[PDB]
RNA sequence: GUUUAUUAAAAACACAGCACUGUGCAAACACGAAAGUGGACGUAUACGGUGUGACGCCUGCCCGGUGCCGGAAGGUUAAUU
């Protein structure tokens, strides 16, 4: 359901240095976090999101 | 005969050829009884990180439904086309036509 | 395939053969053959110039198209056949205009496959294009040193050349030996590796096997007398000398290349 | 035939002497080179086997005068 | 070497000067060309009688070249065809001979040796600029475009 | 299998196999004052040299000496000036 192109919402679940925020903090469900991570990694590959703050 | 989602970024200097490539790629699938369910030209966008000493790329979206061979034979063309860099394809179960 | 012979007799225990059922069992293409005679290592003066050459089975040369200048005419692989003159096999191709030629068989080529040569040819094994149009990082074989001169690199059974960089009018090639060399982008190359990669797994098994292919015995320098070889003799087995060639040049380490003409194209040596 | 076509220089034989004055026969041969000189009169390039000294002779006398001597000697060029 | 210049040379000197140069420079370049001749008493007297007309004649050669340069410059567009691939990438190339023939075809006769291609060999489609050297002191320019189907 | 034709046929030589090393093609190398020729109408799964000598289990330590390879700031150093 979570789409990697839905780029506006992705910063809500990543930090400044590109860290993926853990579910314990964001409170997202386990199922959604798994697909969320896939979306984030997918976006990073397309240069839509940064892997880290250093490039 | 499955649903596919195709994203490919081209060299910014080739921003004037993107309409041509879309027609050729669309023609190839439509010739094999396929049909395009979504087409979107996202324009030149800022890259999150540089690729090959390059910072701006032209983004487009292409969600299609076609047989195995036409995408498989389309991938090889993507490889040797220097204009396009870092293309991706995906598998989907249902056709989607949203603005996104 | 590689088959180990059963030890039915000495000289057959250790023999390992390379069997390719796809090779043509019949006679070669007669109009594309010519006679080549054995020299025995003798030059025009009659002196033995290179040693350990002599005898062996009679062989007939076959004109192999090393240039591949037939541009824009597709051809079909008629058959693969054995080539006594080289480690690799040769694929007989038929251009649809009615002309037949011999080419080195690539890794995956088989009878009936489509092959095309030219600047606009598709990127498939067996197709010949200038390295200018060939994408970088692609494996190629039968590379020409000069445009139009014919391929001279990666002609052996399983050899190949990797295109690593393309800068301006020159392409840097990773040769099979490990040395990096610069060649003009206008030179042609054939996509894909050379076929019959199992040629290195065969074992002759017996002394006569080497003789069949014109390799005469090699005599060690230690067993020589001082007059014949620098290693000389000595009562018993005495060496006490730095190893050298039979003409006194030090071997086993001494660099020998002295070509100042083309060291410009050698970006990096093999080691 | 390592002979200059202009000055007629040919290899000559001498011996090289070491510090102990040992004499071993040797040969002195000229600085012949293959060079082509334009003939301003005939609009064509002429190539002949000449030495460094011979080139200077052509420089001083001129190519046109030099080829005249070769014709007199019957040497083909 | 001491030589007599028959034409304006870029850096060595001007017409009629007596300036020494390297033997190789005069032997292999100036003498085979018309730029200069060896400096000897024989030619010096011949030069003096020939001095008046050579200076006058060399003025007409660059005048025709300048006139021919304008004629070349008049044809501001030349169209050539070649093997053009996808996204305008040509598999082949457009050599100096190809561009030379185009200008003479229904145009002005231009030698193959006066075409200048500093940016390369025009291996890409579109329109590019090519320069010619009709004479040592004149220039010609024109836009050249290649298209094919 | 080969060898001292005519006192030595062998444990000697060769051998398939193994290893080191050279060689990017106008290859190294070799015969030639040179042209040229062989290597090879072959192209590093190729070719030359060297040692070992099927196969099986293995092949330890030492780079001071000699040789080779790499670098070379410095010292010393030829013709020439
Ligand atoms: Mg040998
Ligand atoms: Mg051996
Ligand atoms: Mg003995
Ligand atoms: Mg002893
Ligand atoms: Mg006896
Ligand atoms: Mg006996
Ligand atoms: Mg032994
Ligand atoms: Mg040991």
């Amino acid at each position: 359901e979570i789409d990697y192109k839905d780029i506006a919402t992705l910063k809500n679940y990543i930090t400044e240095s590109g860290k993926i925020v853990p579910s314990r903090i964001t409170g997202t469900r386990a199922k959604y976090q798994r697909q969320l991570a896939r979306a984030i990694k997918r976006a990073r590959y397309l240069s839509l999101l940064p892997y880290t703050d250093r490039h | 005969m499955r649903h596919y989602e195709i994203v490919f970024m081209v060299h910014p200097d080739q921003s004037e050829q993107v309409p041509g490539m879309i027609e050729r790629y669309t023609a190839a699938i439509t010739g094999a009884e396929g049909k395009i369910h979504r087409l979107e030209d996202w324009g030149r966008r800022q890259l999150a990180y540089p690729i090959n000493k390059l910072h701006k790329a032209h983004y487009v979206l292409m969600n299609v439904e076609a047989p195995q061979e036409v995408i498989d034979e389309l991938e090889t063309t993507f490889r040797f086309n220097d204009a396009v860099i870092r293309s991706m394809v995906m598998r989907t179960k249902h056709a989607v036509t949203e603005a996104s | 395939a590689v088959v180990k012979c059963k030890p039915t007799s000495p000289g057959r225990r250790h023999v390992v053969k390379v069997v390719n059922p796809e090779l043509h069992k019949g006679k070669p293409f007669a109009p594309l053959l010519e006679k080549n005679s054995k020299s025995g290592g003798r030059n025009n003066n009659g002196r033995i110039t290179t040693r350990h050459i002599g005898g062996g089975h009679k062989q007939a040369y076959r004109i192999v198209d090393f240039k591949r200048n037939k541009d824009g005419i597709p051809a079909v692989v008629e058959r693969l056949e054995y080539d006594p003159n080289r480690s690799a096999n040769i694929a007989l191709v038929l251009y649809k205009d009615g002309e037949r030629r011999y080419i080195l068989a690539p890794k995956g080529l088989k009878a009936g496959d489509q092959i095309q040569s030219g600047v606009d040819a598709a990127i498939k094994p067996g197709n010949t294009l200038p390295m200018r149009n060939i994408p970088v990082g692609s494996t190629v074989h039968n590379v020409e040193m000069k445009p139009g001169k014919g391929g001279q690199l990666a002609r052996s059974a399983g050899t190949y050349v990797q295109i690593v960089a393309r800068d301006g009018a020159y392409v840097t090639l990773r040769l099979r030996s490990g040395e990096m060399r610069k060649v003009e982008a206008d030179c042609r190359a054939t996509l894909g590796e050379v076929g019959n990669a199992e040629h290195m797994l065969r074992v002759l098994g017996k002394a006569g096997a080497a003789r069949w292919r014109g390799v005469r015995p090699t005599v060690r320098g230690t067993a020589m007398n001082p007059v014949d070889h620098p290693h000389g003799g000595g009562e018993g087995r005495n060496f006490g000398k730095h190893p050298v060639t039979p003409w006194g040049v030090q071997t086993k380490g001494k660099k020998t290349r002295s070509n100042k003409r083309t060291d410009k194209f050698i970006v990096r040596r093999r080691s | 035939s390592r002979v200059c076509q202009v000055t007629g220089k040919r290899p000559v034989t001498g011996n090289n002497r070491s510090h102990a004055l040992n004499a071993t026969k040797r040969r002195f041969l000229p600085n012949l080179h293959s060079h082509r000189f334009w003939v301003e009169s005939e609009k064509r390039f002429v190539t002949l086997r000449v030495s460094a000294k011979g080139m200077r002779v052509i420089d001083k006398k001129g190519i046109d005068t030099v080829l005249a001597e070769l014709r007199a000697r019957g040497e083909k060029y | 070497m001491q030589v007599i210049l028959l034409d304006k040379v870029a850096n060595l000197g001007s017409l009629g000067d007596q300036v020494n140069v390297k033997a190789g420079y005069a032997r292999n370049f100036l003498v085979p060309q018309g730029k200069a001749v060896p400096a000897t008493k024989k030619n010096i007297e011949f030069f003096e009688a020939r001095r008046a007309e050579l200076e006058a004649k060399l003025a007409e050669v660059l005048a025709a070249a300048n006139a021919r340069a304008e004629k070349i410059n008049a044809l501001e567009t030349v169209t050539i065809a070649s093997k053009a691939g996808d996204e305008g990438k040509l598999f082949g190339s457009i050599g100096t001979r190809d561009i030379a023939d185009a200008v003479t075809a229904a145009g002005v006769e231009v030698a193959k040796s006066e075409v200048r291609l500093p940016n390369g060999v025009l291996r890409t489609t579109g329109e590019h600029e090519v320069s010619f050297q009709v004479h040592s002191e004149v220039f010609a320019k024109v836009i050249v475009n290649v298209v094919a189907e």
